């Protein structure tokens, strides 16, 4: 009787590009596009990179980024939302765990000028 | 708005609480007691701490064995108690997330579902695999969880959020066997612990003083050569006893099950064997994300020892990482609390409406 209704899922992975959400109290909240690449070390984020393939289908890489100080509800939620988004995208996404200071070359490469860290973030949902 | 409940039904201890809390509100023995003789103490049944305390007039039953429900009448009594006495809720008012052991029989998942909806009239429910909840609690979607509780230890490989059932293995040894083994080896020193209160003493000795030796042979030699590893323990009556190599011999049984006369491989080999049952292309990610969960993983030294043993089994260029969160006695419950709190989970539960249309077998389509 249930379909995926989360507004952000309906927006996810529709066209080539980068989309970033932050975990805020057990919800997935879009990051303003002008703040892309500035990560709060107290928070966890989900990043979807969508690339156009030659047959016009879309390639997905889902990265969940975990700040050094993010709380367990945030990192746990980031991991679960990543699984849910992959399921929503028909299992077409490769999932990548990205830890502050140890991110993959691929993830770092998304940010043309280099990603930046800043202290702080939104309060834990616990 | 609507407040979900989270219940992790362990073979030894039930952990129950409210989604969005960082810890279970109620942690109590998974025991039902009934009047021992059919002749005060006078209620039809008792559950949890009160049943244990009244054991002198009650016969005690443990309806969960190896994480699998073996007596549904007793399990229903435990859940009724959990809702009405431990959580102080009306279960008809709350979605309920329940946990299940890896490879829980199909008929059992259906029975769980039938009881929630038909006996408790829950408006919604969901069943999650314990190991997967622990992995989520550690902030990962891929890894292998070594979950060791009361009667059984499971190794559960998980890739991108889903367990790989063909690669799940088990060692039929966990905390109750280690308590029983500590009881046996303490008799060598002349200390007889045989009653329930005495077994509880032994459990406390295991929980407070035992540790996993990094090098067992070397630790035995150190213990034989001097008193450096000895520790004193005060009994409730006030007597002080001395414990030596029993401290690390007890949890050594996890790595050497022959100590208990079992032919099974130790937990390190079980973990390795599960990894080797998985697609070669995911094994790197499993070795690099070995997550310990459950009460019997709480021994000091266990993560160092797992690291050593898995490093010896794997190719030398493989990065081994053992993740042993301090909260790992509760990581299943915590994973549940997070999952049940997500804005997306209202879309995931089995609703009463769905149950009414499809019956218990809906659980195989909604929860996997
Ligand atoms: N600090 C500790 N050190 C060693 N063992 C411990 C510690 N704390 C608890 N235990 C043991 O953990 C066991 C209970 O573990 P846990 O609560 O994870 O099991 P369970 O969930 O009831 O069972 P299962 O998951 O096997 O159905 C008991 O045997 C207990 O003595
Ligand atoms: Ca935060
Ligand atoms: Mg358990």
């Amino acid at each position: 009787h249930m379909v995926v209704e989360h507004p952000e899922f309906l927006k996810a992975g529709k066209e080539p590009g980068l989309q970033i959400w932050r975990v805020e109290k057990f919800d997935l909240v879009p990051v303003p596009t002008n703040l892309y690449g500035d990560f709060f070390t107290g928070d966890a984020y989900v990043i979807l990179k969508t690339v156009q393939l030659r047959n016009g289908n879309l390639q997905y890489d889902l990265h969940y980024w975990l700040g050094n100080e993010c709380s367990q509800d945030e990192s746990g939620a980031a991991a679960i939302f990543t699984v849910q988004l992959d399921d929503y995208l028909n299992g077409r996404a490769v999932q990548h765990r990205e830890v502050q200071g140890f991110e993959s070359a691929t993830f770092l490469g998304y940010f043309k000028s280099g990603l930046k860290y800043k202290k702080g973030g939104v309060a834990s949902g616990f | 708005d609507v407040q979900a409940l989270v219940i992790d039904n362990g073979s030894g201890m039930c952990k129950a609480g409210f989604a969005g809390d960082d810890a279970p509100r109620a942690v109590f023995p998974s025991i039902v007691g009934r009047p021992r003789h059919t002749g005060m103490g006078q209620k039809d049944s008792y559950v949890g701490d009160e049943a244990q305390s009244k054991r002198g007039i009650l016969t005690l039953k443990y309806p969960i064995e190896h994480g699998i429900v073996t007596n549904w009448d007793d399990m229903e009594k435990i859940w009724h108690h959990t809702f009405y006495n431990e959580l102080r809720v009306a279960p008809e008012e709350h979605p309920v997330l329940l946990t299940e052991a890896p490879l829980n029989p199909k008929a059992n998942r259906e029975k769980m579902t039938q009881i929630m909806f038909e006996t408790f009239n829950t408006p919604a429910m969901y069943v999650a695999i314990q190991a997967v909840l622990s992995l989520y609690a550690s902030g990962r979607t891929t890894g292998i969880v070594m979950d060791s509780g009361d009667g059984v230890s499971h190794t559960v490989p998980i890739y991108e959020g889903y367990a790989l059932p063909h690669a799940i293995l088990r060692l039929d040894l966990a905390g109750r066997d280690l308590t029983d083994y500590m009881m046996k080896i303490l008799t060598e020193r002349g200390y007889s612990f045989t009653t329930t209160a005495e077994r509880e003493i032994v459990r406390d000795i295991k929980e407070k003083l035992a540790y996993v030796a990094l090098d067992f042979e070397a630790e035995m030699q150190t213990a034989a050569s001097s008193s450096a590893l000895e520790k004193s323990y005060e009994l409730p009556d006030g007597q002080v006893i001395t414990i030596g190599n029993e401290r690390f011999r007890c949890p050594e049984a996890l790595f050497q099950p022959s100590f208990l006369g079992m032919e099974s491989a130790g937990i390190h080999e079980t973990t390795y064997n599960s990894i080797m049952k998985c697609d070669v292309d995911i094994r790197k990610d499993l070795y690099g994300n070995v997550v310990l969960s459950g009460g019997t993983t709480m021994f000091p030294g266990i993560a160092d020892r797992m690291n050593k043993e898995l490093t010896a089994l794997a190719p030398s260029t493989m990065k081994i990482k053992i993740i042993a969160p301090p909260e790992r006695k509760y990581s299943v419950w915590i994973g549940g609390s997070i999952l049940a709190s997500l804005s997306t989970f209202q879309q995931m539960w089995i609703s009463k409406e769905e149950y009414d249309e499809s019956g218990p077998s809906i659980v195989h389509r909604k929860c996997f």
